[PDB]
RNA sequence: GCCGGCAGUCGGCAGAGCGAGAAAGAGAGUGGCGCGGACGCUACGCCGCGACGAGUAGGAGGGCCGCUGCGGUGAGCCUUGAAGCCUAGGGCGCGGGCCCGGGUGGAGCCGCCGCAGGUGCAGAUCUUGGUGGUAGUAGCAAAUAUUCAAACGAGAACUUUG
RNA sequence: UGCGAGUGCCUAGUGGGCCACUUUUGGUAAGCAGAACUGGCGCUGCGGGAUGAACCGAACGCCGGGUUAAGGCGCCCGAUG
RNA sequence: AAGAGGGCGUGAAACCGUUAAGAGGUAAACGGGUGGGGUCCGCGCAGUCCGCCCGGAGGAUUCAACCCGGCGGCGCGGUCC
């Protein structure tokens, strides 16, 4: 067992695939983040059939199901413990994360004093 | 080529004025210059007023 | 598929004002809440003169709001402007007056309370008459900006008085070929 | 503030909002005011009427300190002296009548724009107009030159 | 888009409503035991209906997209490990991109409110620098010619001697 | 019969077009040149015409079910096996 | 710390060498949809708790109501000073 959140509905995604910019398998100086397609005549920017697909509107989420984790919770940021007591009344739906320039000497404390508040944190076990 | 209503402008910019711009960034030291040695002036006659005749 | 025009689908009205004071906004939201629960059509017109430009609520001079507020049947009646309150120099006597208004001119709010007048603000006007019963809105000359003599039919048009767009008044720099019969034509 | 220009929003258009079929060129109607009376002449006679041609006669050592001639209505005729001038008039059985030198603020020519309130008043200027006198002189006052 | 709704959380100082076919008030008067009631409202916020969603040149709006530096701000992070880089790890956002896990690294770095710009690359027979296929390929062919034995050496078709 | 209307400022880009039912000029004719109305491509994806500018249907936020237009139902290829 | 070895702070990509896995006659590569195989993750593998009430088993120097002292809120005290 763990730290359930407080309502788990069905998490559901129109697109679970990334959106890949057209020509980058072809090419390396091409990288994976997307650009829109504005030539003249580009098979991806007037919608080809069988061709990739363009982000739209229509492939956002639920305003429900926004920003969780499979666990059910919502990330954020915590640096040190004084920002940790902030999630005392949101920890049935939010969740506490650590960064990456914690150091392993108060990482720890930040972990025993999130158990005594009851708050998930999602790399309890990062440096140890 | 003016379009849809201004003024006919006559700017002054077609001989080379970009050798000849004087900046007045001197402003503020200038003004220390003539007030240091305003001072001064006065200091040398001491009795006689700083405006002069 | 549906045929419809969709240039004018979204109404070019405003909803918020863009100016980033608080005592404006405050103002907004005070009489937010009266124009949708109030039954009352003149909140609805302060809030929606509240969202304006600068050059959309023009000043009120004082001398057309006396010469608006000695009207017959408006005695004991007080005077709402959206705008700002300012002085004219060319009016003698000022009776008693009751003006509400965002702003008014230091040389204007002497002279009013001057001769026993009163000038109020908008959030009294609220505790005084929320619904504005008994109130008289009035506002500025829209199209007397300088900026109006510029618009309409364009300069060198027969029957056009519009202002042309000149760096200085001269006599040579206008007043020729195009305005003179002498030179070319005129219109 | 360079971040709110529309040159950051034209990032990754290839034509940078400056149109496809016709390219950006350098001057393509040409430099400054060219073609006054060629190919330029409709917005020159629909905008701008009368810019071409000589008219009136030519004054070549004009000086503007001889044509100085500042005016003053009747109408802002009071705010030239302070309150309790015009308060204390039309009182004590006397007619007091206070001088208002036009002059002095510096004024030089009066003109008879606007209403009068009842009181006789001298006025001192340079110059006058005839439907100024009417006015002072229909109200009860009168005139007075100076040089 | 809605004259959209929500300041009404008006609680032993209380009575918890104004979806309901019909222009207006769950309005004041005067004669005949047990201390109790979930959320909220960054009102630049929250919530409810209806319609619509293509797009070149082009225009507008929103970026809690990103880079650099500056004024504040986080009793911010950091040699018990900062920036940078790699990653078949976990993920988030439609997307710009972003947050963690592991490895290298050893010294500075990041978030928010505003400010400023030399601020985002796939091309320009672009500039600089580096690296591939071609490819162990074309080639090492102008002027007749080298051979034998010994010496030096670790090593001799090319050096030396006969 | 249906639709909430009027009005004022700036303002980019455009100023090489093409095709088709019908009318029609020159030319023997032309995927030729030049006109009128309307609709399309330009700027537009989709089903169909094997292939495709302009042909027929039909115009597009991301999906599930159902039903069709034009086309089709021997196999390729869903459907008259 | 040479996983800092004299052009030596880190050491990216193009490119190449070697190892592990997989595949290979319609050039390679891509989108949608699955399936299979891997490296790791959930430190999973008798499966979440939170409040009220009921039953029997145990423990405090404890509950309500009173006394004193201190602090705080309100007071149209109809109109205290």
């Amino acid at each position: 067992a763990a730290l359930r959140p407080l309502v788990k509905p069905k998490i559901v995604k129109k697109r679970t695939k990334k959106f890949i910019r057209h020509q980058s398998d072809r090419y390396v100086k091409i990288k994976r983040n997307w650009r829109k397609p504005r030539g003249i005549d580009n098979r991806v920017r007037r919608r080809f059939k069988g061709q990739i697909l363009m982000p739209n509107i229509g492939y956002g989420s639920n305003k429900k199901t926004k920003h969780m984790l499979p666990s059910g919770f919502r990330k954020f940021l915590v640096h040190n413990v004084k920002e940790l007591e902030v999630l005392l009344m949101c920890n049935k739906s939010y969740c506490a994360e650590i960064a990456h320039n914690v150091s392993s000497k108060n990482r720890k404390a930040i972990v025993e004093r999130a158990a005594q508040l009851a708050i998930r944190v999602t790399n309890p076990n990062a440096r140890l | 080529a003016p379009s849809r209503n201004g003024m006919i402008l006559k700017p002054h910019f077609h001989k080379d004025w970009q050798r000849r711009v004087a900046t007045w960034f001197n402003q503020p030291a200038r003004k220390i210059r003539r007030r240091k040695a305003r001072q001064a002036r006065a200091r040398r006659i001491a009795p006689r007023p700083a405006s002069g005749p | 598929g549906v045929d419809i025009r969709h240039n004018k689908d979204r109404k070019v009205r405003r909803k918020e004002p863009k100016s980033q004071d608080i005592y404006l906004r405050l103002l907004v939201k005070l009489y937010r809440f009266l124009a949708r629960r109030t039954n009352s059509t003149f909140n609805q017109v302060v809030l929606k003169r509240l969202f304006m430009s600068r050059t959309n609520r023009p000043p009120l001079s004082l001398s057309r709001m006396i010469r608006k507020m000695k009207l017959p049947g408006r005695e004991g009646k007080t005077a709402v402007v959206v705008g700002t309150i300012t002085d004219d120099v060319r009016v003698q006597e000022v009776p008693k007056l009751k003006v509400c208004a965002l702003r008014v001119s230091s040389r204007a709010r002497s002279r009013i309370l001057k001769a026993g007048g009163k000038i109020l603000t908008f959030d009294q006007l609220a505790l005084d008459s929320p619904k504005g019963c008994g109130t008289v809105l009035l506002s500025g000359p829209r199209k007397g900006r300088e900026v109006y003599r510029h618009f309409g039919k364009a300069p060198g048009t027969p029957h056009s008085h519009t202002k042309p767009y000149v760096r200085s008044k001269g006599r040579k720099f206008e007043r020729a070929r195009g305005r003179r019969a002498s030179r070319g034509y005129k219109n | 503030p360079s971040r709110l220009r529309k040159t950051r929003k034209l990032r990754g258009h290839v034509s940078h909002g400056h149109g496809r079929i016709g390219k950006h060129r350098k001057h393509p109607g040409g430099r400054g005011n060219a073609g006054g009376m060629h190919h330029h002449r409709i917005n020159f006679d629909k905008y701008h009427p009368g810019y071409f041609g000589k008219v009136g006669m030519r004054h070549y050592h004009l000086k503007r300190n001889q044509s100085f001639c500042p005016t003053v209505n009747l109408d802002k005729l009071w705010t030239l002296v302070s309150e309790q001038t015009r308060v204390n008039a039309a009182k004590n059985k006397t007619g007091a009548a206070p001088i208002i030198d036009v002059v002095r603020s510096g004024y030089y020519k009066v003109l008879g724009k606007g209403k009068l309130p009842k009181q006789p008043v001298i006025v001192k200027a340079k110059f006058f107009s005839r439907r100024a006198e009417e006015k002072i002189k229909g109200v009860g006052g009168a005139c007075v030159l100076v040089a």
